[PDB]
């Protein structure tokens, strides 16, 4: 299963294979990183208006 | 396609050996394959089998252990030639943890208090690894300092170079990541190394108990009362401290108890008959519940406390002024010293064996014990 | 065309409640009473004060 | 008179009266009851004269007052507060299964039904050495004796006149009779007075006496369904042979009824009650009074079996054995814990509930609701101990 995400701020994220990511555990490299980047955009969406 | 099984090894070690014998290069590749295989027959079981080695063991799982066990059984079944359950190779939560005495894990008949389980580094022994390279179970228990074979002194936590050893973390049996071959290169430490198999010779010390679960119980009590670790990490202190304590015991136990109650008299500001048993004795009675055996022949700590208490009261009979022996005990405390239940104590009050002080006096309990319970 | 309902997608996203009983397990769908449909129970029953 | 280590309470008292010369009825009434009355009125009001009536397990509610009377004797006879109380038979605090009455004597509890209330026999070969009615005769499961050449306890009709020592209180001779100085399995059955065994291969050959008693009670209801014919010796004599192949026979008895039940099936198995197949064999495990697995060997074998049964029948599309429903009181028995603990275990989510109840209602302990395979797995996973 491949998952692709686009946002209104111009970002694109790519998980080449979604079958291996657990609730608890350390994600493989380059994937852990996109989790941080997506977390940041959403952290703003949830907290600052307009 | 199974390898030789051994009776003394950890579950994690078995799995590493098992995967390697099938041409898998790394654990992550093997476990990847297994987790996917399971999705062909039972999806809930599959969701219960993690990919990383460090969390493979059962004791790690809180409410999903049910499914985890099932998953292990499916592995046994699908791998050919399976006369032996792997369930005999791993830790489970033990039933004695109710009431929060302490947490403990069970393995094939022995309960191990949880605090004695190693976590971050794993020692090993080269004179055993050259003969057969697999990890022994006993190496996970803190008390086991020193090998009981091959001289065995001074077992390391760091093989060579700049790195400590942890075989689960680096996934490797013979070599560490800097490439050192782990297999290449006081006298009393043995008194603890033998916890491996007990196997003691007849001797004077109190720790001459043949029940392994009780031997651990005894070590835990000692650590909890004397080697408090307010100030330090206890790598092996027990080897020089516990052996003596349980050897000078005919006196050492009485001196401590005798001092404690005399010391109590010095500070006895209040009229003694309103003072609790615990106010003087510091709950040493409750601690007697930490040893897993209830019969007198194994629980020597309680046995010696009764000795002491009997003579303590016996030197202090009833008079016009509150004195030793007029301390108060609950029905739960009397029940503990009397080796009975609470309702039975209530019955003993109700039938007139002993009176209520408002709740029982220590003299009442020792006298009732000597008088009716032999 | 075949579809998945809005709230069915939503119920999956918000399943991130594992703050009870000091035992993480898997997370619950956020609910004022801590409902657990699989076991037919409730983790934050009013009787507990949680 | 000093008590014997194995003496009955009534024997000691009879000897005491006689030793002081208080041989006749009237002085037995007197030297006993009137003296007690004159100490205090309660010691007598609680004290009927007839010998059978004197023991605690014959008594009603006012036991403490009867005890006070024992305590007066303890002073008069230069004793100790529990010198007599170690010998008396009292009400057990333990039900011994199915609310049965059971009787407690200093550590051993014996079910009410095994008390040989009438026709106490005797063994002349020991009575000639120390004449006092001894304990371990009052037991139903006890014919013959250890030592003395074995043979039979000389039974009630000594000489065309039924005998006992309570309706006629003499030891060497009784009523019209004279001084009584008058098949190789029962000497094993005899060992309810003590155990004393070595090379105990059978599961009935080890342990404390209370367990040894419970095992026999269980055997009897289950295989000696024939109405009592006071074959007190012969009926029980066979139980030992029975257990000699137990480790391999009990399972077949259980297997037989899985198949006979299966062919009479009327509902899909996942809505079938556990009880419909196994016939309460689980509840019977409660007749031995001990709770833990290492001592209650009947329960230990039943669990062994059920674990294997589940293991050879994994989950698939069509329901099968192992999906049967248990009630709350059944899990409590298999899990070696009290019922309230199961409710707590449910509440924390360690196990699922399979039947949806109606609202404004409650599920009672007798309702069948957990799957067998779920209980077997949970127990292996988190209920083990050093027992």
């Amino acid at each position: 299963t491949k998952i692709e995400i686009k946002t209104s701020l111009g970002s694109t994220y790519h998980i080449p294979d979604a079958r291996r990511l657990s609730w608890s555990g350390d994600w493989p490299e380059l994937e852990q990183k996109q989790l941080e980047q997506l977390t940041s955009e959403m952290a703003k969406a949830l907290s600052q208006p307009d | 396609v199974r390898p030789e099984p051994f009776a003394d090894e950890a579950l994690e070690s078995y799995f590493l050996r098992l995967s390697q014998e099938n041409g898998f290069e790394r654990y992550r590749i093997f476990s990847g394959s297994v987790q996917d295989w399971l999705h062909t027959t039972d999806h809930a079981a599959a969701g219960a089998f993690p990919l990383e080695l460090s969390r493979l063991n059962i004791f790690h799982a809180s409410r999903s252990s049910g499914l985890r066990v099932r998953a292990l059984q499916l592995v046994d079944r699908l791998t050919d030639g399976a006369p032996f359950r792997l369930l005999q190779l791993a830790l489970c939560h033990s039933a004695i943890s109710f009431g929060n005495h302490y947490k403990a894990v069970h393995r094939s008949g022995v309960d191990i208090p949880l605090s004695f389980i190693r976590v971050h580094q794993i020692p090993c022994c080269p004179d055993c690894l050259r003969e057969s390279a697999y990890v022994r179970q006993c190496w996970h228990f803190k008390p086991y300092v020193g090998c009981h074979r091959h001289g065995g002194r001074l077992i390391y936590s760091c093989p060579a170079c700049g790195e400590s050893l942890n075989y689960l973390a680096s996934e490797s049996i013979n070599h560490c990541q800097c490439g050192f071959d782990l297999r290449t290169a006081p006298d009393e430490i043995q008194l603890s190394a033998l916890a491996y198999g007990c196997s003691f010779e007849s001797s004077n010390p109190l720790l001459a108990i043949g029940s392994l679960s009780a031997r651990f119980g005894a070590l835990y009590w000692y650590q909890q009362r004397y080697l408090s670790d307010h100030e330090a990490v206890r790598d092996d202190r027990a080897l020089t401290k516990a052996i003596g304590h349980f050897t000078a015991w005919p006196d050492a136990f009485w001196r401590e108890l005798q001092q404690m109650v005399d010391d109590a008299l010095v500070r006895q500001t209040k009229p003694l008959n309103h003072t609790d048993f615990v106010d003087v004795f510091g709950s040493v009675v409750a601690d007697c519940r930490q040893i897993p055996m209830r019969n007198t022949g194994q629980n020597f700590i309680l046995k010696n406390l009764i000795g002491f208490l009997t003579d303590l009261v016996a030197r202090h009979p009833q008079c016009r002024v509150a004195n030793v022996g007029d301390l108060l005990l609950s029905a739960v405390d009397a029940a503990t010293l009397l080796s009975t239940s609470v309702e039975q104590v209530r019955r003993l009050h109700h039938e007139g064996f002993l009176p209520l002080s408002i709740v029982f006096h220590l003299r009442h309990v020792v006298e009732l014990r000597q008088a009716r319970m032999q | 065309a075949a579809c998945i309902n809005p709230q069915k997608i939503g119920a999956a996203l918000q399943k991130i409640d594992d703050w009870w009983a000091n035992d993480a397990d898997l997370p619950l769908r956020v609910h004022e009473y801590g409902a657990n449909h699989e076991a037919l129970t409730a983790l934050r029953h009013p009787a507990t004060g949680q």
